[PDB]
């Protein structure tokens, strides 16, 4: 009859497999509490920003970080988990990356934060490799016909961010003042920096 | 697999649930979605117990109905119970015992799997390569929509890693290979029926072959 299966609330049986784990001696002391605030605090599309940043105000680590991301990553110590092999991907007056993750939810977690719920949605999933001008218009973002559209599908171990054009207003921004308006979506490649009116 | 997750190319969903910039609320939406990626890597790098390929092939193995109904980090809660179960180190009945009631897993593995190819192409960026056309019942890294499909390489990783069809089923053989950026037109995955202009897929040497 294709119904559901009968399950005990979600939260019940994810606190049942810590204890059952915890209870045997298999999690050390505070280590779920540590990643909780390692993905709550240090993994960051903040980050990513600040790499864009200097990316634009900085021709040598532009080139740096386009042909040897993980090295230029590295020099900030933002390598870790889901983001050993880092690969920007620059957007140009002709194009505009975007990425995904059509089997899963992989994601440049260091620099990007952890993927949020649309990101991992199937609609996501299964749509932008497929309309990725109609996605991104419904999103909020207008790309114009005489731009390439790329999606990158993250299927292995390479983990991409997208390098954004720099909007023009921005000319002479400190890094601090260019990173506030790199958000995660212009880092994952669905919408392009704002600069306020 | 060719199973549900395999979900680019379908049609017939609506709208993706955000506008640009919009709020995401907090990493953590409830006080136990930190708990499977933290027990996973309990699982990989504390215990040695199973690789992170194998958390994805276990997602992969949910009931189909299962897998489309779930909330994505109750996937992984039930995919890493699974693979505890699975590799003797939990029980079921006590994971019920103590969530109080159903915790269906994943199903049984219906592969067990296949090794790294013995025979396969160093490719350089430029070249034009064909995905085989092969059908890997358990765990591969690579969609549908690129198999049979050509392509040029964008990029060659200058890092190798196991082969996902071997180490997503545990075995000794995964070896290690790069991966390859293959850029496809829009058009080559989806005839006149798309908006886009390119996909690139990141595809194990082992997926590839010279074109013609
Ligand atoms: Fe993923
Ligand atoms: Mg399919
Ligand atoms: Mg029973
Ligand atoms: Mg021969």
């Amino acid at each position: 009859e294709n119904a559901a299966p009968a399950q005990a609330p979600v939260s019940d049986r994810a606190w049942a497999l810590f204890r059952a784990l915890d209870g045997k001696g298999l999690v050390p002391d505070g280590y779920v509490e540590g990643w909780k605030k390692t993905f709550e605090e240090d993994f960051s599309p903040r980050r990513g920003a600040e790499l864009v940043a200097r990316a634009w105000t900085d021709p040598e680590f532009r080139q740096l970080l386009l042909t040897d991301g993980t090295a230029a990553v590295a020099q900030y110590g933002y390598l870790g988990p889901q983001g050993e092999y880092i690969v920007a991907v620059e957007d140009t007056p002709t194009l505009k990356n975007v990425i995904v993750c059509s089997l899963c939810a992989c994601t440049a977690w260091p620099i990007l934060g952890l993927p949020p719920t649309w990101y991992k949605s199937f609609e996501y999933r299964a749509r932008v490799v497929r309309e990725p001008r109609k996605v991104l218009s419904e999103m909020g973002t207008e790309i114009a016909s005489d731009i390439e559209i790329r999606v990158y599908d993250t299927t292995a171990e390479t983990r991409y961010m997208v390098l954004p054009q720099r909007p023009a207003g921005t000319e002479g921004w400190s890094q601090e003042q260019l990173q506030e308006i790199v958000t995660k979506d212009c880092l994952i490649g669905v919408a392009i920096p704002q600069v306020p009116t | 697999m060719d199973g549900v997750h395999d979900l680019a190319g379908v049609q017939g969903f609506g709208k993706v649930p955000h506008t640009v910039n919009a709020d995401i609320g907090p990493t953590f939406h409830a006080e136990w979605e930190h708990l499977p990626y933290s027990l996973m890597f309990a699982g990989v790098a504390e215990l040695g117990a199973f690789s992170v390929d194998e958390v994805r092939y276990v997602v992969e193995r949910m009931e189909p109905r299962h897998y489309m109904m779930t909330p994505y980090y109750e996937r992984y809660v039930i995919g890493v119970a699974t693979l505890m179960v699975e590799k003797g180190i939990l029980t079921q009945d006590e994971l019920e015992s103590l969530a109080g009631g159903p915790f269906p897993l994943s199903r049984p593995s219906e592969s067990e799997g296949r090794p790294a190819p013995v025979e396969t192409t160093t490719f350089e960026v430029g070249q034009r390569v064909r995905v085989r056309d092969e059908y890997v019942p358990g765990h591969i890294r690579m969609p549908a929509y690129c198999r049979g499909r050509v392509g040029t390489i964008s990029h060659r990783t200058t890092e190798k890693w196991p082969f996902p069809d071997a180490i997503g089923h545990g075995r000794n053989d995964a070896g290690e290979e790069p991966t390859y950026h293959v850029k496809f037109a829009a058009e080559e995955l989806f005839g006149s029926d798309t908006d886009g202009g390119s996909v690139v897929v990141d595809l194990f040497e082992g997926y590839l072959e010279p074109a013609a």
